[PDB]
């Protein structure tokens, strides 16, 4: 039996348990978003604002239930309303990551009917990050 | 003179069978699968059901004259034959909105299924569906949060959620419970939960459990970087005990608690749902005891009605069956009531057991929870059946993994994401399910180990609850 | 080396949960399940699955069993008997250690025993026929607020069954008309009247308005007759907060009794209400609305006797028991059986009455059975013969259906009851002389005579579904 | 239609809706007591304390639920423990009514197993009482 390492094994929600997504797999997800008429959008954050925290709760009474800091990230430009071209999305991913090379960047998509994010996955992790493991080192 | 009081018995049909009645958009409608005793006309039996579930009794009472029966009486306005049965009928009854107490599922059930199921004049009766009009739906607070809000609070999007019931059901100490919870959550599961019958017992008192579970939740969350939760059971013998447990969860800052709405009861459940809304707690609803009522085709209440009732009383999650697991759940029927608990508007569709078009008038949708005897090989079918808006739970499917809880969780999380990825890429899970899982096994030792253990396990039996 | 260790994978439930050589402990909770296995599934495996999934096990082997003692906590199917006349029906007996249950929580007991097992694909039908509640567990419950003896002592009523009556029409009457009907009913000789089970609070009549007018009616009828009167005001509500506000109002009005629909309201809310009633001196009448949804069919569900034991534990001074001869089903032998289980302190096993286990209530108060539903004056002899004095007989339509009104209708029922009671005390056989007792009373009671005329040919006789 | 009179129509619980019991019918009820081995006992009260009232509630907070004055009457001697002779009971009725000719008197019987009164009815009402109606005048 292999042991799942509890050290430097941070995840990033949807698809983080699969091997790193290839450009092709990412493009496929983008085609999925556009084909379904959803609204693509990019969000980013510096390292200290990447994972949920409880900092603000110091100002709270007994109302911390389901409150966490760092869930909100910074929006890159605006949601791509009316986008029907996967290429425009790939272009923005390049622009965003180029502008913030040391920040975490994630691609999301919105459904305005249910009014909720219907997809999301990390597309960039800073190079200096040492809190995660490659697919083959998640268990020892 | 005019209509007067005449003591004595007369057929119910004379007052309660109105085949030409035009239902009003505010009427609550019921569809009853009725089996009359021999010698009892279907219209009289349907009339009796309508009468004794609304305003009438067995003999003429003079007091009817003080009010207006035309305005308050329940009406059997339609009797439909049942294909393949020559003594079973679907009787439709219309109930004026005035007959119900606002926001009380308890009251709605007391009238519609209070006494009629025990009448000597009928051999069997089953409530198949209820049309809850928007005007009545609006009298309910409803679910504490609902699917969209829940996802927004957990910051989880793009895939089904993953849960797991700790095992053994009973017998574990509070610390061991927290031990199993931490190991489960740290491996990739979003939630873990108290078994429905885990409340407070000699081997583990509730407050001890809540505390150790909190440590486990926070340790797993810090380790993974993903929001974690464990449904702490608030189900208790009294409302005072129920609230004490909900209050403790609030004080610990944990995200979610659970309640067995049928064994605890609608009155208690509604109070708890209201508390959760005012305090920001997610509420997972377990349907313990539902099969005692909804298993047989000839008698009882179909789960779809029990689901509508829960959505009204309030619940963020509600078990929906798995179709492919150890517990029964016919596919078409299940797809039907899943829409009824999640969607805003559901068109009548008898092929899925939907007897009435249901308008929820913006009441929040309830997250369906597929749980019970499922493992990694079932993932393709589960994702295909439920889609992303559901929570798939693997109890034995996690704590039964040969390498432990963390690896077991990893296997399920991997299987879920692999299938989710596949679907989005355009692959047909119904046909390529096996290949998707086998491909993930190549780079996931945890999944491979899980696949080898349960490869030959399937649950396929004759379905009792058939349309 | 190497003792028993963890082995991942699925194995038959029976290997761990079917223990035919187990000797039950006196503190164990026992269950009798009428089980119908799917074809190809061994009865032993079916029973074991039921015992496992209602106690400690799941579908596959988990390593955590090793941290505790499964022998100590597991539920056990210790006996399986074929059902006579049934080719695919068996009575599976399961024993549950007392440690598995939360003290004083009927909700928890049901959650385990009937929580998930009724939906297993491996079985086609399942019905809980009986439960042996051991004294050790019975003692963890507050139980009924008062009980038969205390109720009679508070009402100062002895020597005859009590008389009740549900106001009609079920729904549609205003608060003042309700009180008007109540007053006329009570003043005629009825001890109680009551809100119909579905009368809570609605547009046509809000609850507090009803409570106030009913209080006036109660006190007027009591002052007029010189006998203590009551009307079960319904506390059944959508939330516990509303339920309590209603019980509090009844307390503040000084009235004697309230009611609650324990199954539709729920055990958690009911237990809380019963405790409140114990602490504030309110009698609590329990209506079993919805019970037939669960206890009508012989092949699946929960027999009423179990639902009755559950209520006695949760708490209730009254509990509808059926009438046998009325409009709702209630087979005689089955009924006499759970009536004993409801009122007595000790009831020995008796299969001829559906009593699968000897039940020791260890001094928990008895619950007053309430015979109600489609009964009239001619049924009086049979009702008294069936229930004896410790019961409340209710005539709703049987009172408001009288050609002369509520008061005369009430008097007719009170006369019939006392006539039958007197006849029994004199040694007359009500099963054979009932009709003559009623006819004799008609000679001096025009009220009773009028009632007898209207309902003389009314009977309810149909094939019984809930057969032993 | 006959109307049940609300004026001076006071009742007295068990058997008060039947025609007045004859000495023979009373003796039969006594035999019933002895045959079942129950404990006979007589109770009496002056007119002013014959029916339930709320007088003491003036001293209460909100706790009058099921509290009424005058439920308790006065015990004539003691319960006849061990009585197996109905004549004995009938003699005490004569003695009690003789000692208190203007009081209300009722015969009751106790069951020590269920520990509760199991029967009872009025055997005397003062001749001065004008708050009750004869059988044929309960309705007009
Ligand atoms: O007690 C159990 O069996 C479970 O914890 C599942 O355990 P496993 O994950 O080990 O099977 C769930 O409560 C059932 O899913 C309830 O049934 P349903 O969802 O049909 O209401
Ligand atoms: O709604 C009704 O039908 C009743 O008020 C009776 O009316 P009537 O007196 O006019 O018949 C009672 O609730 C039933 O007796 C309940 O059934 P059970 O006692 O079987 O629980
Ligand atoms: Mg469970
Ligand atoms: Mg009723």
């Amino acid at each position: 039996m292999m042991v799942w390492t509890p050290v430097n094994n941070k995840m990033f929600e949807t698809f983080s348990y699969l091997p790193p997504l290839s450009d092709e797999q990412i493009a496929a997800q983008v085609d999925y978003i556009v084909a379904n008429g959803w609204i693509p959008c990019l969000e980013f954050a510096e390292s200290d604002k990447a994972y949920v925290s409880n900092e603000s709760a110091i100002r709270f009474g007994s109302v911390s239930c389901l409150y966490y800091d760092n869930r909100y990230w910074t929006m890159w430009k605006l949601p791509m309303f009316g986008c029907r071209d996967p290429m425009q999305v790939l272009r923005e991913i390049v622009a965003c990551t180029k502008a913030f090379p040391d920040a975490y960047v994630r691609l999301v998509a919105f459904d305005n009917q249910k009014q909720v994010q219907i997809m999301g996955f990390l597309v960039q992790r800073p190079k200096s990050a040492r809190d995660w493991q490659p697919a083959n080192k998640r268990s020892v | 003179a005019g209509a007067g009081f005449k003591a004595g018995v007369k057929d119910y049909r004379l007052t309660y069978y109105t085949p030409d009645y035009v239902v009003r958009d505010t009427d609550i409608l019921a569809a009853f699968r009725m089996t009359p005793q021999p010698g009892v006309p279907p219209e009289e039996c349907g009339a009796a059901v309508a009468a004794e579930s609304s305003t009438g009794t067995w003999t003429t009472v003079w007091t009817d004259g003080l009010t207006s029966l035309d305005r308050y009486k329940g009406r059997c306005y339609d009797i439909e034959p049942v294909p393949g049965e020559d003594n079973q009928y679907i009787a439709y009854v219309a109930y004026p909105i005035d007959l119900f107490e606002e926001g009380s599922v308890t009251n709605m059930f007391t009238s519609i299924v209070g006494n009629v199921f025990g009448f000597k004049a009928l051999r069997a009766l089953r409530l198949e569906d209820l049309r809850i009009p928007p005007a009545y739906v609006k009298t309910f607070v409803g679910p504490p949060h609902g699917i969209q809000v829940e996802r927004d609070k957990l910051n989880k999007y793009g895939r089904g959620l993953l849960g797991c019931t700790i095992k053994p059901k009973l017998g574990l100490s509070a610390k061991n419970y927290g031990r199993a919870v931490y190991e489960c959550l740290r491996g990739g599961l979003d939630f873990t939960k108290d078994d429905e019958n885990v409340n407070s017992q000699p081997f583990m008192r509730w407050r001890d459990r809540f505390l150790f579970v909190a440590e486990a939740i926070y340790k797993a969350q810090a380790e993974t970087g993903e929001v974690k939760g464990h449904y702490l059971n608030a189900t208790a013998g009294t409302c005072e005990e129920m609230m004490k447990r909900a209050v403790c969860a609030k004080e610990l800052g944990v995200p979610i608690i659970m309640h067995d709405y049928l064994t605890g009861g609608f009155t208690a459940n509604t109070s708890l749902a209201i508390y959760c809304r005012d305090n920001g707690l997610l509420l997972h609803i377990h349907r313990a005891m539902h099969a005692v009522i909804d298993r047989q085709r000839n008698h009882g209440i179909h789960f779809r009605v029990l689901a509508k009732a829960l959505r009204m009383s309030g619940g963020d999650h509600l078990h929906s069956g798995t179709v492919v697991g150890k517990l029964e759940g016919e596919r078409e029927v299940t797809l039907g009531f899943v829409d009824l608990m999640r969607d805003d508007y559901v068109e009548k569709d008898r092929s899925r057991g939907i007897y009435f078009t249901q308008d929820w008038c913006s009441m929040p949708g309830v997250m369906p929870v597929a749980s019970g005897g499922i493992h990694v090989w079932h993932m393709p079918a589960l994702v295909e059946i439920f889609g992303d808006d559901a929570c798939l739970q693997f109890g034995g499917g996690t704590l039964g993994h040969p390498w432990g809880n963390a690896p077991g969780a990893a296997a399920n999380r991997v299987a879920l994401e692999a299938c989710t990825q596949a679907r989005n890429e355009g692959r047909d899970l119904a046909r390529e399910g096996g290949d998707v899982i086998r491909s993930a096994c190549k780079w996931s030792p945890e999944l491979a180990a899980a696949c080898e253990v349960w490869k030959e396990i399937k649950f396929e039996f004759d379905t009792i609850d058939k349309l």
